[PDB]
């Protein structure tokens, strides 16, 4: 399903990923953590090719997507992405935000799309906001909206790029709860996060990255209670 | 002598007539400049490498070079080819051609001004470049471009005074017309500057009451 | 006729001579404009409302009104006073006075552009407005202002062509001279525009390789 | 020492403070908490007049400072302020950043000022950076440098306006540690923060603000285990 294969990423002289490999299969919740400059967000963004590897390859569902020989829009149809600074379409209302891609991409019909949308707004607790514009929403409401929007394309895996780190503290829980609900329903997830409670409560794997490389991985409990590597322990000591 | 503005009242229909010509000159030049400018922007976006070169070179030249020289190059430079184009068509062509390049840059910059996250989100939902542009990016670039277009107009109003030198009966030319019968240059120039100024203020505050009705 | 640039080769010293005046004019006007622009900025900062009013009105009017009309108002408008100022001094005055208003605003915008947190920290440390300005803000604005000043120059290069109409022997004027002995307007205008283009590119690249020797 | 007396604050139609009273005595560590839009930072910035009360008064050392009848620079000399986004002087080096105000405001001499500066740099762990420019420091180093700088003016109180909320998670502890050291040494402190651990560990009082008003205060254990007011409880349930 997801196979990032020994990729490297440079931004000029800035080496961000220096040989990284990640495999994730259906139903896993994988959580990637580390300090700034670990490269975790660039890895996450290679998976749906918002970033292109300098070297190495990424396969989704077993076919290579960074060889120019693939319809990348259909690849991205399958691989959802939720952004740190929520990337809502300002000129579109909540429900419009949700129905734009199903109608334009899947050629879904307006009525059916609207039913999908009202079901999703209901699911993430935004039903009362369907005809509101982004400006009028709180951070938590925005991220929940964006998650509804990604869900309306019914992806097979969902990517989360620090979805709560631009939120006010009193705003974090409500977003993490929607994420956890997704985990409980079997959604495949790769989550880049600072919130270690989430990784504990619902992650199947925790990946620890540092200086553009994976230095240790294991179950949440192995990493948070029995990390074997020096650097993992050091990082966790500053952060926990 | 000494100053005498009160003599100038008699020449009110001249000032007014000139004012209407500077409007007609500008409004028409910028209108064409916008249409042309769009087309050249689109042209620069094209994947066909020689065409992007053409649009780029065009913009680079028109902007890196004086409006005056472009005017005279049209009006005077074309004479020796048996082509005697009127002062008005020359001024409109020069101004619209200048405006086309500046508008071409305004558009590109209004597109570059919408947050790249919009595009990323758009594509991440499976949308193609075309759909992202159509339904997400361009509607947003528009709100960036309109107040810059409105300001391009205001700037060209001042710029259009240059067709005076070509003998077009704009607002500025009216000082050469009035003085021929009055021997006074100062007072009609002051009056003309006051008219340009009031136009600038009026259209500027009118512009601000539109930069507040979009965002 | 038909085009003949090889005839124009004979007039190279004219082209070269015009170019040097275009430089000398600009460089002197923008130099005076900077100093003037500086002093006018200071006046607008004054706590004394009538002086701030005058600087504000000066700036607003000079910017809100065409360069041409300023040129002519100095050159023609002053004749009827027994004042016959030369073409060169008239153009220098007009250009320096125009540039001063744009420069004063460049300065004000460069000061508003340094993050207000700097001032907050400075004052929070017991510093007065005066000290904060001297040691924290102004140096920082400088780096905001210098590259915009260099850009003011480049624009003024194109702008200076307007003193041709006054009969000053700048670069643009050389085409009226050449045609008098050639009957050709086209080729010398193309050539002139080309000299302008090359000047623009040269000074632009010199400008960008100075915003990177600051950042 | 500090007496904020029934102050109100407006920004146009936006009512931010709606009648707030704050008393802090020498040696207290007071922590102000709340959601966004609570007004806690505007309250904080009323104390050294970076913000001006619309109504009500603020006294320091017993004299009123929002009536124009006072030298305000002399007031700010006593009341240090630490900023969310660090507000380091970019053109000045670490040590220059530190010595600028003592030399220019207190007329201290270069040698004495430099000795002060290197002592403070040693204190916050930044000696190896004395001749470095801000652009070269990490977030934690930046905030520790700004704290060094404020201390160089020897204030009698230190104000902290979310000093760690713009730092990466691995960077928070070190700044909080310098703060706790100050608290342990008797420094009078008013701290607006998201980090409740600092308050648990070192705080004398906790102020909970909501919609421009103080709705509850008490000791940290009182607020964190026995909060009486419903709003305090809602907020803490989202934030703890
Ligand atoms: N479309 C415009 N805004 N043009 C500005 C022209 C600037 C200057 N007068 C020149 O001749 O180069
Ligand atoms: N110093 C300047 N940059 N002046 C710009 C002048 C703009 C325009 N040519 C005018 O006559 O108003």
């Amino acid at each position: 399903m997801i196979f990032v294969n020994d990729v490297y990423k440079n931004f000029g002289s800035l080496e961000v990923l220096k040989g990284v490999t990640l495999k994730v299969n259906k139903g896993e919740v994988v959580v990637i953590i580390g300090p700034s400059g670990s490269g975790k967000s660039t890895l996450l963004r290679c998976i749906n090719l918002l970033e292109e590897p300098t070297k190495g390859e990424v396969f989704i569902d077993g076919v290579k997507i960074n060889n120019g020989k693939v319809n990348i829009n259909k690849v991205r149809q399958k691989v959802g992405m939720v952004f740190q600074h929520f990337n809502l379409f300002p000129h579109l209302t909540a429900i419009e935000n949700i129905t734009l891609a199903p109608v334009k991409v899947k050629k879904m019909n307006k009525k059916e799309a609207e039913e999908l949308a009202v079901d999703l707004l209901a699911k993430v607790g935004l039903l009362d906001k369907k005809d509101q514009y982004p400006i009028k929403l709180s951070g938590g409401q925005k991220q929940r909206l964006a998650i509804a929007r990604a869900l309306a394309m019914q992806p097979e895996v969902m990517l989360f790029d620090e979805p709560t780190s631009a939120l006010d503290p009193e705003m974090v829980k409500e977003v993490l709860n929607v994420m956890k609900q997704l985990a409980n329903e079997g959604m495949t997830m790769v989550v880049v996060t600072h919130e270690m409670g989430f990784a504990r409560e619902v992650g199947d794997r925790v990946i620890f990255m540092d200086d553009g490389v994976i230095v240790e991985e294991g179950t949440p409990e192995e990493i948070f209670y029995r990390a074997k590597n020096e650097r993992t322990r050091e990082f966790l000591s500053k952060i926990l | 002598m000494t100053v005498d503005f009160l003599s100038m009242v008699k020449y009110t229909p001249l000032f007014i007539s000139g004012l209407i010509m500077t409007l007609k000159l500008t409004f028409l030049a910028v209108t064409i400049g916008v249409l042309m400018g769009l087309f050249i922007a689109l042209m620069k976006m094209s994947s066909i490498k020689p065409i992007k070169l053409v649009a780029s070179s065009y913009i680079e030249v028109i902007r890196g070079t004086p409006l005056l020289v472009q005017l005279l190059l049209i009006y005077n430079g074309l004479m020796q080819f048996g082509m005697n184009i009127p002062a008005f068509t020359a001024g409109v062509s020069a101004l619209a051609i200048n405006s086309s390049a500046y508008v071409a840059e305004i558009i590109r910059a209004g597109i570059q001004a919408v947050d790249p996250g919009q595009n990323e989100a758009a594509r991440s939902l499976g949308m193609t470049h075309a759909m992202a542009m159509r339904y997400v990016i361009i509607p947003q670039a528009i709100k960036n471009i309109l107040p810059a277009l409105g300001n391009e107009f205001i700037v060209m109003l001042k710029e259009s005074a240059i067709v005076s030198v070509i003998g077009f009966a704009d607002l500025t030319r009216q000082a050469d017309i009035i003085q021929s019968v009055t021997y006074r240059y100062f007072e009609p120039y002051i009056i003309i500057a006051a008219i340009y100024f009031v136009m600038t203020l009026t259209f500027s505050k009118l512009l601000s009451l539109f930069e507040r009705r979009l965002r």
